[PDB]
């Protein structure tokens, strides 16, 4: 039960980490 | 290669005590030419005197027919003295079987010294009666009796037991009515018990008020009593136990059971709550008398467990529920067909709610472990394979599978019929178990594949077992092994999640660790309620018997926990008595002196993990929570003189300043030398000469 | 194998695709950096070899337990983030850890050194068997003990002697590796030390050989490393910040305390300085059963004969005289050495050291 929500924190905001976060490092921080 | 491919796979054991044994005899391990080459290397080290080098070559060659010829004049003291702790193990494997065919040689001399070690280990009738032969002193003949009795494993139940235990007046057999009270734990264990009065610590045992408060007002008494006897709290007031119903009637009349444990008669004081009025009120009675019989069979003097299988008995539920349970404990160690037979068709229909069978499969284990009957192995093969009755559940299906993977320990030829049912349906712990037969059938372990295909599996609950096992003697796998432990903790089923503390309390007594106690912190709430309520009793179970020292950190644990609700006050006091259980100080003991290996204490723990899961998921009954006092060995060490009676006498001092006969301690050795087989535990000793003193 | 085979073979392949989504993330061209600071902002600092300090943000791949500052980590030439952390196996973390539990050596196998028993017995076992007695007191009793001569008798044996009767683990670190080639990692180490003997603690830490770091000398620069300074000033907190029951025990081994950092000493922490002591003839005799034990020797050489006598060499010239005893024997061209070898090799190395003193004095 609470293995899906320890891998869930590194999986479903990954994606989100994508898009996200490379835009706000973009410019080579 | 001839002989060790022979010699591999066979069905049957191997050596011979014959003195015309050439290892050609049945099945021909090698060519009559070639048997005269292994002989032609016994010339050589004869007159070289080149034994230390000649045993590392007759192990690696796999010839019985070689020791036998070797040794022949000048002493054999010295030179057997040490092929006692060399020939056996040298390398990973075991061989056993090249000692039982020098036997024939020292027939006719032997030896003081070497037929010592010869009586233990393998145990053959020739090897114990060897000794015996060439010592003419009645005093040394008493020692070697303390190791024998302490082995158990291969002569326990009635038919060997017992029968030999009467004695006769001879040189060859002289086997004392005494001898088996003092060599087993019988009349020791009666003095442990009254020196705790003296030494007993403070008591937390109240009545309170209410019916419902006395349910946990009774239920530590039983826990506290363990190994004393108070008589004045249970005759004083009965109202503390009467006033619970259900199946906490049960549960607290059984706590009365544990102030009678080690006891000559412990049937006449529980006689008046066999019969009184309810069934309920006569269901504790039976799991009463269990426990306090149980370490012993046939009793001290007297078989007080004739009159409690005559009361297994009944139509009845609550009363069937404590009959299959309390009693399934005190037989260790004594096999009868009178409750096989009457249990037989109770276990049929396996229904809960009427019959309760659900206990039989761990009655069966716990009782017949290390026996040898073919009722309950044709009998439960066949209803096994059938599926007879309603039986559709894994819940029931798992408890013969367990139960059969226990009885064929110390079988051979009689395991083929379990593993028909073994390699019928797949189960998790099975799987385990088609490697680790090769262990009892081979004499041992220690092989490559008996260990690291184990290690594959696990990176479910019965394998990681068998891991903590073959660790005690292997070198290798011991290291590695603390790794793999801790990999095994976090899991998603709570199967694997609650063998781990069991497996751990007992290595963790003199190798405290942080990462165990840690865990159990948020082990209480995780998904299921049920899980919680079991956290609590989890974390007392490895802390049976120690208090403050290292448990100091586990103790702030459970002292958060007092009442959080009605069930929560009874839930807290189940921590409170494991850690005073047995005034404080106790110990779990899964081996003994003799360097081998119980399979009572094994099967202790194995019918201890099915049961006890009461709070936890798959709900059973909550009269399990006293199966821990079935595997629950003593600690004392004791000290003879050459009287071979007990008498106040000085030893080495113990963890308290002095330690004389009947008192408590553990892992103590002596720097005096005994008559026969110095070891820890009970030894009779002797003083030098030099000094002349009587302590 | 055949119980994972129904396991772990299906649990892959529904896995499989999440480690898909890794691998876009992850990229060919991966560099290793360097931790600086962990914040839980999801943001970290980021070194490459040719020294481009970067500051990016901490990305989602393992839980924050296993980052610790002043590691390796996995990087990327895109926006230069944390893709991964790098597997510390194998590089060592701490310098020099040697875990050695129930050691051999003991009180009675060291020798006549029983007079500095008497010293290092009542700073380590007795508050260890006793701590009520310090109780009464309101004394804290000195876990550090200051040990002198040189290694092999004094040093060597008494080290692990200590550990037997108090049931302590011991652990040998490295003087000389208390600067470990790396900038950052002074106030690290000196945890690790602490921090893994912390949790069970029966052990005693041992450290030996200390000819540089306790010396800042007049700054930081100008010759001076700054990594010498993050270590001692650490060690000084860590060590007076840190009381217990007496389980912890760090023990330092010099030979001259007069360069070492006077505020580093911290008086009345430390208060056991143990001198050393000549060996008698026991000790002697345990240093000539190691290297005699290989040595070939006849039935009439004796330790009792060579040390009876001697001019009381330390440990050094005893194991030369042993060294010098098998020369003759391979300029006679043989294999067994007898008993003149040993005694001729005696008197050459006893005459190297001390003879007349320079006779005078009236």
């Amino acid at each position: 039960l609470k293995q899906t929500e320890n891998d869930l924190k590194d999986i479903e905001a990954r994606i989100k980490e994508k898009a996200g976060v490379k835009e706000s490092d973009t410019g080579l921080a | 290669d001839q002989v060790e491919k022979d010699a591999e796979d066979e069905t049957s054991s191997d050596g011979s005590k014959s003195d015309g044994s050439a290892a050609t005899s049945g099945f021909e391990f090698s060519k009559e030419d070639t048997l005269r080459l292994c002989l032609d290397i016994v010339p050589y080290f004869l007159k070289h005197n080149g034994e230390e080098d000649a045993v590392d070559l007759l192990l690696e060659i796999e010839s019985i027919d070689k020791l036998p010829q070797f040794v022949d004049e000048n002493t054999f003291q010295r030179v057997c003295q040490y092929m006692v702790a060399c020939v056996p193990l040298l390398p990973p494997p075991e061989d056993v079987a090249f000692l039982k065919t020098a036997y024939s040689i020292y027939l006719s001399q032997n030896e003081l010294t070497d037929a010592i070690a010869l009586a233990v280990r393998l145990g053959e009738e020739d090897m114990i009666r060897s000794v015996f032969d060439a010592t003419s002193d009645p005093v040394m003949h008493k020692q070697l009796a303390y190791i024998l009795a302490a082995q158990k494993t291969s002569f326990e139940y009635e038919g060997v037991q017992d029968i030999i235990g009467n004695g006769k007046l001879s040189e060859h057999f002289l086997y004392l009515a005494k001898e088996l009270n003092l060599t087993g734990p019988k009349v020791p264990e009666d003095i442990y018990k009254s020196h705790l009065d003296n030494s007993k610590s403070v008591f937390s045992s109240a009545g309170l008020d209410s019916a419902q408060q006395n349910l946990a007002s009774s239920f530590v008494n039983g826990f506290l009593n363990l190994g004393y006897c108070n008589d004045k709290l249970i005759v004083d007031n009965d109202n503390w136990v009467y006033k619970t119903k259900g199946d906490g009637m049960t549960s607290a009349v059984a706590s009365i059971g544990s102030i009678y444990q080690w006891n000559l008669d412990g049937l006449q004081q529980l006689d008046k709550y066999l019969y009184v009025d309810e069934p309920e009120v006569k269901a504790g009675a039976l799991l009463g008398i269990g426990i306090s019989a149980s370490g012993v069979h046939d009793g001290e003097v007297e078989p007080a467990l004739l009159l409690l299988q005559d009361y297994v008995t009944n139509p009845d539920t609550k009363i069937s529920s404590a009959a299959i349970l309390g009693l399934g404990i005190a037989f260790a160690g004594s096999k009868n067909d009178e409750v096989l037979g009457l249990l037989l068709p109770i276990a049929a229909s396996t229904d809960l709610p009427i019959e309760t069978a659900a206990m039989a499969s761990l009655a069966l284990a716990h009782v017949f472990v290390g026996t040898c009957n073919g009722d309950i192995t044709t009998s439960i093969m066949d209803n096994f394979l059938e599926r007879t009755a309603i039986e559709l559940k894994t819940d029931w299906v798992r408890f013969l599978a367990l139960a059969l993977g226990i009885l064929y320990m110390g079988q051979g030829e009689q395991v083929d019929d379990v593993l028909e049912t073994i390699s019928a349906i797949e189960h998790p712990m099975t799987s385990a178990i088609e490697v680790l037969v090769g262990s009892c059938a081979y004499t041992g372990t220690g092989d490559v594949l008996l260990i690291q295909d184990l290690l594959h599996r696990l990176t479910l609950a019965y394998a990681v077992l068998g891991i903590a096992l073959i660790a005690l003697g292997e070198d290798i796998g011991k290291e590695m092994s603390l790794r793999h432990f801790g990999h095994l903790m976090h899991y998603g089923n709570e199967h694997i999640r609650r063998m781990v503390p069991l497996a751990m309390g007992i290595v963790s007594v003199s190798d405290p660790q942080m990462k165990v106690f840690d865990t159990l912190t948020r082990f209480s709430h995780d998904a299921d309620l049920e899980v919680s309520m079991n956290s609590i009793f989890a974390m007392g179970l490895c802390g049976a018997g120690t208090n403050n020292a290292r448990l100091a950190q586990l103790l702030r644990q459970l002292a958060s926990y007092y009442s959080r609700e009605q069930d929560a006050l009874f839930i807290t006091r189940l921590a409170q008595g494991l850690l005073h259980l047995g005034k404080g100080t106790m110990t779990m003991d899964v081996f003994n002196d003799a360097h081998v290996l119980n399979k009572v204490t094994l099967a202790s723990i194995l019918t201890t993990a099915v049961g006890l899961v009461s709070p936890s998921f798959m709900l059973k009954h909550h009269q399990l929570f006293y199966m821990l006092n079935a595997g629950i060995r003593p600690k004392f060490i004791l000290a003879l003189n050459d009287e071979g009676e007990p008498i106040k006498v000085n030893v080495r001092v113990g963890q308290p300043v002095l330690l004389n006969h009947g008192e408590r301690a553990e892992l103590e050795t002596d720097e005096y030398i005994s008559y026969t087989s110095h070891i820890e535990g009970v030894v009779i000793l002797k003083k030098n000469p030099d000094y002349r003193e009587e302590e | 194998f055949v119980s994972n085979s129904e396991i772990l073979k299906p649990f892959e392949k529904k896995q499989e695709e999440e480690k898909k989504q890794l691998e876009e993330i992850r990229g060919n061209p991966l560099s290793i950096g360097t931790l600086e600071e962990i914040i839980d902002d999801d943001h970290a600092i980021v070194t490459s070899p040719t020294m481009p300090d970067y500051y990016v943000s901490i990305l989602s791949f393992v839980d924050k337990e296993l980052l610790e500052p002043g590691c390796s980590v996995l990087l990327h030439h895109k926006t230069m983030s944390i893709v991964g952390v790098l597997q510390d196996d194998a590089d060592p973390m701490v310098s020099v850890m040697k875990m050695d539990k129930s050691p051999t050596e003991s009180y009675s196998d060291i020798g006549g050194l029983e007079s500095q028993i008497q010293e290092i017995k009542e700073s380590v076992e007795l508050p260890l068997t006793h701590p009520e007695l310090y109780e009464e007191m309101g004394i804290k009793p000195p876990k550090g003990v200051i040990l002198y001569g040189a290694p092999g008798t004094g040093k060597t044996l008494l080290a692990k002697a200590v550990a037997n009767q108090t049931s302590a683990t011991f652990l040998r670190i490295v003087g000389s590796e208390l600067i470990q080639k790396y900038l950052g990692d002074g106030p690290r180490l000196c945890r690790q030390i602490f921090k893994v003997a912390g949790e069970n603690a029966p052990s005693i830490v041992f450290i030996d050989e200390i000819d540089a770091i306790g010396t800042k000398r007049y700054d930081s620069n100008s010759g001076g490393e700054r990594e010498i300074q993050r270590t001692m000033l650490e060690l000084l907190n860590q060590l007076d910040g840190f009381d217990d029951r007496g389980d912890v025990k760090v023990i330092m081994a010099t030979n001259k305390i007069e360069t070492l950092d006077p505020a580093l000493i911290r008086p009345g922490r430390i208060d056991r300085k143990i001198l050393f002591e000549n060996p008698d003839l026991s000790t002697k005799k345990k240093i000539l059963g190691i290297h005699t034990s290989k040595m070939n020797l006849s039935e009439d050489v004796n330790l009792e004969t060579l040390v009876t006598t001697k001019d009381d060499l330390s440990g050094a010239d005893i194991q030369a005289m042993c060294t010098e005893a098998g020369l003759l024997a391979l300029r006679e061209r043989r294999m067994q050495v007898t008993a003149e070898d040993f005694k001729q090799a005696k008197e050459r190395v006893m005459k190297n050291k001390v003879e007349e003193n320079l006779e005078g004095l009236y």
